[PDB]
């Protein structure tokens, strides 16, 4: 995969204590341009990476609002999330 | 003398409704070891090394799991308690707890995140217990493993037997045994740039000869490489591929 | 070639269209790449054949229809049975996996 | 809400001698910071984060210790107790524990190192507890600790008003003003080469100008740099030396 | 340059650790210093090769203690252990040897 791409990504450790699941990635391929199909190390300027995101599902616990007393308590509140992909050869867009 | 029993279990956990009042600690270390069953799948097996320094005195369960991620996207987590209260330190025999597990598939090319923590864990607004382990499987690509059916569908075994011979400056031939896997070659010869193209179609043949195709070329072809692309119905666009080497006749 | 990106990468893909009548949403596309390799960077239009296209899934959660499981009598009824659906977004430019 | 003291002691640990069914954890982290005190000295304050997973239910001491490798070496450490007793993971306040004391010895051109375990210490054949927290001490080359009396008898804010230019191509005159507090100078100069030495015998004078010295060189001397350093009987060899630079004396 | 000394030897020797559970003090920071050769005094960086480098010794009263020889049975116990423990100091660099 990642390793075979035309515009490779790595994946980046990001930790939260009230995300699940505990652990999410966020890829940010390092290339600038898209790498060379005869050489695989030459750097190739006529292209470029763009990000690719989606949304997705995570859940976290926020304590009870309600002032209960009886315990802190939990509630499965549910936002969105934005996290990539992966990254792809790109024309870029010119004027003149 | 504790042991372990596992079984799966994603999900919430319900531990994360409760604050408890005194939180376990850390895992030493954590390490993941892969091996080949008999036959002829493979499964994956854990390590860990229970906290040494007194940190021990309560602590049930302690969830390890993993997000596959390849082309799939997969993510499961086993849940599982210590059957026995701890007493000691470390094994009245001597040396750190240790305790392992079995059971997660593998897939191919397919790299898996795994990470510890104890349970429960602590409240809001405290120091992370992360712990992950990061590792590497390798493709099909290796002299041992050519015996998976899915990539001997790709023609893991398969020899395309390619003989390529220059005819004339202009015209390459190539001669081969043809295949009931398949029913569509091409060919690229790649010195610098494309030299020449082909595309050949056959459904199959009984009798399996040497095949011979007529392929025109630009320039001097001598010292290119031949390179055969095998289509199946199976793997499609990612099919394995061959060299080929050129001879003058 | 100009665009959102869905005719300008050197991977073009269209889309097809997935109707169902108890999908939510309703509109499900799926990639479907028209290349056998991956187009040309200097000209645009000739083909360059040391690539390959392959799908790229995920998994986003949809919800369907069956009618309720205890015979009420009442009406037919429904239910919000919410599991995934594995689409295609983006097929890349990849190098591919040759032995010799 | 515990405090903390500190008396000093070193030597062997009384707890030491038993060994314990249930040891203390580790340490969270360990900072340190440099100070200055009013007047004319500087100390340093430790600063360490102690445990929240339910190690607190028992520990009584935090040894504390400080080396020093530099001419002298030295082991001097003290340990401190906690006043009271806990029963909670925090302050009703709520936060993770600070610590902090000064008193430690400090002093110029010095790397030290600061050690950190607590007591009950742990029984034999366990893991090591010890985390690390490394720091530098500055010298008496800053503006700050310019009047740090050791090193003012070591002229630490003398001006050389050194003033040198070359009287012909084989002899190079320079000028400077002295002071009672020395009595024997040397003298080199280097360009590319040592191009030229000699040494300042002059213990002292009453009314107190400028000097004039008469040098020799082996060849051309501009572009050189001037370089003299004082023989203090107190600072010994380890004597501070001021730059200088050269000029043109024009014959005119 | 200006520093404690280490900095300013013509071979600075670093300070490593070393750990035991019954030694006093826990720690012996011991030197290893990587100069092989003494570096060049009008640089500071330069690599010198005229000298060879080597270590100075001495031996340090230190505590060890095994449990007690008795069968008491009380307790574990100790034993009040004193033997010389090797340990470098401080590097200096030398004029090689001459042979012919």
């Amino acid at each position: 995969l990642n390793s075979r791409a035309i515009s490779p990504w790595r994946y980046e450790l990001d930790r939260d204590l009230n995300r699940l699941p505990q652990d999410l990635y966020h890829a940010r391929c390092l290339c600038p341009h898209c790498v060379s199909l005869q050489t695989g190390s030459h750097m190739d300027p006529r292209g470029n990476s763009e990000l690719l995101y989606h949304n997705q599902t995570v859940f976290y616990r926020r304590p009870c609002h309600g002032e209960k007393g009886t315990h802190k308590g939990y509630c499965l509140e549910r936002r969105l999330y934005r996290v990539s992909l992966a990254c792809v050869c790109v024309r870029p867009r010119v004027m003149g | 003398e504790p042991t372990v029993q596992c079984g799966s279990e994603t999900g919430p956990s319900p531990e994360w409704m409760l604050q408890h009042d005194l939180i376990p600690g850390d895992l030493r270390d954590l390490r993941v070891e892969p091996v080949t069953t008999s036959v002829y799948s493979i499964l994956m097996n854990v390590s860990w090394v229970l906290r040494a320094d007194a940190s021990i005195r309560l602590l049930k369960a302690t969830k390890i799991c993993v997000t596959g991620k390849s082309n799939f996207q997969s993510y499961s987590c086993v849940r599982c308690n210590y059957t026995e209260a701890f007493q000691t330190q470390t094994r009245p025999s001597g040396g750190k707890w240790t305790f392992s597990y079995i059971g997660f598939p593998v897939e191919l090319n397919t790299v898996y995140f795994i990470g510890a923590h104890n349970i429960p864990n602590a409240n809001m607004n405290e120091d992370g217990p992360s712990m992950s382990v990061n590792f590497t499987s390798p493709g099909c690509l290796d002299h041992i493993m050519k015996y998976k059916k899915k990539c001997v569908k790709a023609g893991s075994l398969w020899d395309p037997n390619i003989t390529a011979c220059k005819k004339n400056e202009e015209t390459v031939e190539v001669n081969f045994t043809t295949t009931p896997l398949g029913n569509r070659y091409m060919a690229l010869i790649q010195h610098s740039t494309i030299i020449g193209f082909s595309q050949v179609f056959e459904p199959h043949q009984k009798k399996q000869t040497r095949a011979s195709v007529v392929i025109p070329v630009t320039g001097d072809s001598e010292g290119a490489t031949v390179q055969l692309t095998p289509y199946f119905p199976t793997c499609g666009s990612d099919c394995i591929r061959h060299k080929g080497t050129v001879v003058l006749c």
